[PDB]
């Protein structure tokens, strides 16, 4: 009964972002939600002294609508100062797990209610088409879903709740990340998905719904290392491009050499024309290859500094991306495969597949920079997103000359 | 009665402290009469010396013109104020509403003042009446009510109206009530006598919450002459627009012209819009260009002919029709049936170079796509003058992520095409050229040129060019000078760049030159390469141009 206090960061006004325009569906699916919604006090109509607003979107994971509210600027002035008074701890255990399954948690904050004097800051507006009727305007009464604030309130009741199933498994690892419950086991498949019911069924008897992105396996992840290729003839096309990429891979990799192998072109020599390759720049080929085949070492997350995420799209659905905290010192590195269907439903699917791994790794989400039309992403994002959480991100008008994986 | 919004003023300000300035005593007697009255309808009310806070009073004086009003300027109450969830400032267009049966406009008379103020902040909207004699006293009131010129009023009126149409929205769902400023517009699909039913019960419970209507003359001509549209029961248009020049003549004549273009099609404003860059001052005169003048020739001709729309039908499918007509410039029109439009417009260019006309395509598609949800709530099927190979082969090696939703092609030329496409692999037996650039940044002369593998040389020298144009020059110089079929090697990565984004035309010169060769050759192979580490014939042309 007693509402935890909640102050924003000093020197913050609330929230003030607006509604992107939505579809009727999406719309209709909106105000029966949020009807249900005031019927259940979680939230309540507010009138114009409140000048506050956080965008809402409706998502469908499930043939039922499910709404999503953007409390990402309201995080940003509020979850900072939240994080370093009621943090959460992060495991780093959850990525040695074989499996890792993700439990939507979200029910469990509609019990706990929200200080009044900060319900005004989750302000939000239910659009209208065409602008025949003004906004329908709530606010919260209960803790938000989306809100990074509301796990920290709540971690202290999920810690009790979770007390006996830790007790009973104490091998099993169990992660808050907003709205989520990650739960890695290494267990048999078939024994691990029986004991996250058992894990659903405790939740049930305790009072949280879950409902009826995940199985995911981070012992099977491993970094996309660089190769050179490995032909038995070269053009001299082929070694200015070995070259060029090698030369590339000097910022990332210490000790990379393109002496012997630059010599090799010395002269204007047409594109077509095979060249053997000496003996001296066959050494340095095949010094760089042992170089790049080693991982890289002394890159360390940084837990003060923001992770930052990019991808470029390569052909038949294929997606690579970089996670860095500094430019040169990626973190991690990876590949998608998308089994064409939308280019904007696959940068969708890998935003949201990159989220997942980093916040698995690093309990954190990176800062995207996209390389999408801003316009284009902000009209068909929603149409694909299936996560609770929104990341960070930018976007991106210059390609990647590089294209080097 | 009804409900206050509690209202509070910013956090580290106070109510207004202004003195009133002094006024005839024809119009101070006349402020005396309002005041009082509005004191009688418990409006106002006279205020002790205890209130501190005032603010400035005016009048206009009472005659047959529209000229016995009582002002008051609330700028420093309002710069006091707290910030409100702010009313919306779209307008709902036309192209939108669905045809009902009947549709009646009631406005609502004193629609601030029926609307009480939080009595906290009523003391803030204090303000003295001007004493006749100097050495008289000045009579002060506060406000009860929505005071006319203040910051609140526009939003606390708007929730006070929706609380009080939810039962009645309740109770008739049939009925569609749509909000504007101080206006309600209801229609239905009922029988006549129903709908002038309802409208009676609306009228009268809103009556009970203290609102008139105009229920004995409702404006009910089916003409609205509204926000610059005429609404017909049938159709909808644009109010008439009036077709030497000044420059402030030349913006009204645009926004004129764009407002035509919602529903007359081919307005064109790209000539006068470059006519008006820069010249800041509104009475210099602009001079009249004879394509700009032709612009306007060809829009009087449009202007002529009278042009309708549609209102919208949920059950059709909508369809989106984009033609490019001129450079940088698109049209599109909206319709459900063939030849019946909702409504049209045109997009333009960014302001950025080196763009495509299937970027800016789609780009086009990206802005319907978005007024479509807006006014409609979905978005539209699509009609494009582009080969459904041209697009595939345009996604599927573009950098970027890009989408359209469904479309059909449409042979209306222009057709949108690739004017060219870069090799992906060296071409064998073609000459090879190793370009590059350098000039000088004190000096702005520079050279630029080549070295081919059959030998094949060339240096120019230039003047007034950056080390990014003689990169570029030096492209171009190759393509001058070389076959159907080359091969340049350059290490500008500036150059590679706006080549490879295969830009149909562009701002500077130099890029118009070098894309208009690469439509005139067979096969082109640009390749990069780093520069300053003795690669090929890049160390050779490195030192044949900066020596
Ligand atoms: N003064 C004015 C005015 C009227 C309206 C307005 O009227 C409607 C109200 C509810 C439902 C459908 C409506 O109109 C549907 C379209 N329509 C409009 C006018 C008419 O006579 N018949 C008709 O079907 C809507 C929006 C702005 N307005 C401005
Ligand atoms: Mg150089």
């Amino acid at each position: 009964i007693e509402t935890v206090p909640v102050k924003l960061k000093p020197g913050m006004d609330g929230p003030k972002v607006k509604q992107w325009p939505l579809t009727e569906e999406k719309i209709k699916a909106l105000v029966e939600i949020c009807t249900e919604m005031e019927k259940e006090g979680k939230i309540s109509k507010i009138g114009p002294e409140n000048p506050y607003n956080t965008p809402v979107f409706a998502i469908k994971k499930s043939t039922k609508w499910r709404k999503l509210v953007d409390f990402r600027e309201l995080n940003k002035r509020t979850q900072d100062f939240w994080e370093v008074q009621l943090g959460i701890p992060h495991p780093a255990g959850l990525k040695k797990k074989k499996s890792v399954t993700v439990l939507d948690v979200g029910d469990a904050y509609f019990s706990v209610p929200l200080d009044e004097d900060f319900r005004k800051y989750t302000a939000f507006t239910i659009p209208s088409i065409n602008n025949e009727t003004p906004g329908i305007r709530y606010q919260y009464n209960v803790l938000p879903q989306g809100w990074k604030g509301s796990p920290a309130i709540f971690q202290s009741s999920m810690t009790k709740i979770l007390e006996p199933f830790k007790k009973q498994n104490p091998d099993i690892v169990i992660y808050q990340y907003m709205d989520d419950l990650y739960v890695g086991s290494d267990l048999e498949i078939g024994q691990h998905r029986t004991k996250i019911e058992e894990l659903r069924q405790h939740l049930l008897r305790w009072g949280l719904t879950t409902p009826d992105g995940y199985e995911l396996h981070p012992d099977k992840w491993t970094v996309q290392p660089i190769v050179l290729p490995e032909k038995d003839s070269w053009t001299v096309n082929d070694i200015q491009k070995l070259v060029g990429k090698l030369n590339w891979a000097s910022q990332i990799y210490p000790g990379i050499k393109v002496r012997q192998l630059s010599k090799l072109l010395r002269g204007t020599k047409a594109l077509t024309e095979v060249i053997p390759l000496t003996e001296e720049a066959e050494l340095e080929l095949a010094e760089n290859r042992e170089i790049l085949k080693e991982p890289v070492h002394g890159v360390y997350y940084d837990p003060s500094k923001d992770l930052i995420a990019e991808i470029q799209k390569q052909g038949q659905g294929q997606w690579t991306y970089q996670i860095y905290q500094e430019p040169f010192k990626n973190l991690k590195t990876g590949k998608y495969a998308r089994m064409h269907t939308n280019d904007v439903k696959q940068l969708t699917e890998a935003v949201q597949k990159i989220t997942t791994e980093s916040i698995v790794i690093w309990g954190k989400t990176p800062k995207f920079k996209l390389p999408i039309q801003k316009e284009t992403w902000e009209t068909w994002w929603t149409e694909y997103w299936q996560a609770t959480w929104i990341p960070e991100w930018e976007f991106v008008n210059t390609p990647p000359l590089v294209k080097l994986w | 009665p009804i409900e206050t919004v509690p209202v509070k003023l910013k956090p580290g300000m106070d109510g207004p402290k202004v003195k009133q300035w002094p006024l005839t005593e024809e119009k101070i007697k006349a402020l005396v009469e309002i005041c009082t009255e509005m004191e009688k309808e418990g409006k106002i009310s006279k205020i002790g010396p205890e209130n501190p806070y005032n603010t400035p009073v005016f009048a206009i004086k009472k005659k047959d013109s529209t000229k016995w009003r009582k002002l008051v300027d609330f700028r420093e109450l309002n710069k006091r104020t707290q910030d409100f969830w702010e009313v919306q400032l779209g307008i709902p267009h036309p192209a939108g509403l669905k045809k009902k049966k009947s549709a009646t406009v009631l406005d609502v008379g004193d629609a601030y003042f029926s609307v009480p103020l939080d009595e906290d902040f009523r003391k803030y909207t204090a303000f003295t009446i001007p004493s006749i004699n100097n050495e008289t006293p000045g009579i002060r009131y506060q406000y009860n009510v929505l005071p006319q010129g203040w910051k609140g009023s526009p939003a606390i009126f708007q929730s006070s109206m929706t609380k009080i149409l939810e039962p009645f929205a309740a109770q008739n769902p049939d009925i569609v009530i749509c909000q504007y400023m101080d206006d309600l517009y209801v229609g239905s699909d009922l029988e006549i006598g129903q709908h002038r039913t309802k409208i009676e019960e609306l009228r009268q419970h809103l009556l009970r919450w203290g609102l008139t209507t105009p229920d004995k003359k409702h404006q009910k001509e089916p003409p609205f002459l509204w926000m610059g549209y005429e609404l017909h029961p049938d159709k909808w248009t644009v109010q008439p627009i009036v077709l030497s020049w000044t420059v402030n003549d030349i913006q009204k004549l645009v926004g004129k012209l764009n407002w035509a273009s919602q529903i007359y099609p081919g307005i064109k404003v790209r000539q006068l819009s470059k006519l008006l860059r820069g010249t800041k001052a509104l009475t210099e005169v602009i001079p009249l260009t004879e394509e700009a003048e032709l612009e306007l020739a060809e829009n009087r001709e449009i202007l002529k002919e009278p042009v309708h729309g549609v209102y919208y039908d949920p059950s059709k499918d909508l369809i989106a029709e984009i033609q490019k007509q001129g450079q940088g410039q698109w049209t599109y029109q909206i319709y459900q049936e063939p030849f019946k439009n909702l409504k049209t417009g045109k997009y333009a260019r960014m302001r950025g170079a080196h763009t495509n006309d299937v970027k800016q395509l789609t780009e086009a598609v990206q802005k319907i796509t978005t007024e479509s949800i807006v006014i409609w709530g979905k978005t539209p099927k699509f009609k494009l003058p582009i080969q459904k190979e041209t697009w595939e082969t345009w996604w599927t090696e573009y950098w970027q992520a890009t989408w359209i939703p469904e479309w059909e092609f449409v042979n209306t030329p222009p057709l949108v095409k690739l004017w060219y496409q870069l090799e992906k692999e060296p071409i064998v037996g073609a000459e090879t050229f190793y370009v590059d650039g350098a000039a000088n940044r004190e000096t702005k002369l520079g050279k630029a040129g080549y070295v081919t593998n059959k030998g094949r040389q060339k240096v120019v020298p230039l003047t007034n060019t950056t080390n990014q144009k003689t990169e570029l020059q030096a492209i171009y110089l190759a393509l001058q000078d070389s076959g159907l079929e080359v091969n340049i090697v350059t290490d500008s990565q500036y150059a590679l760049g706006i080549i490879q984004a295969q830009p149909d035309k562009s701002e500077s010169e130099l890029v118009n030159q070098i894309i208009e060769q690469l439509i005139k050759k067979e096969k082109v192979y640009l390749a990069w390469v780093p520069a300053h580490k003795g690669i090929g014939g890049n160390e050779q042309v490195d030192k044949l141009v900066s020596a």
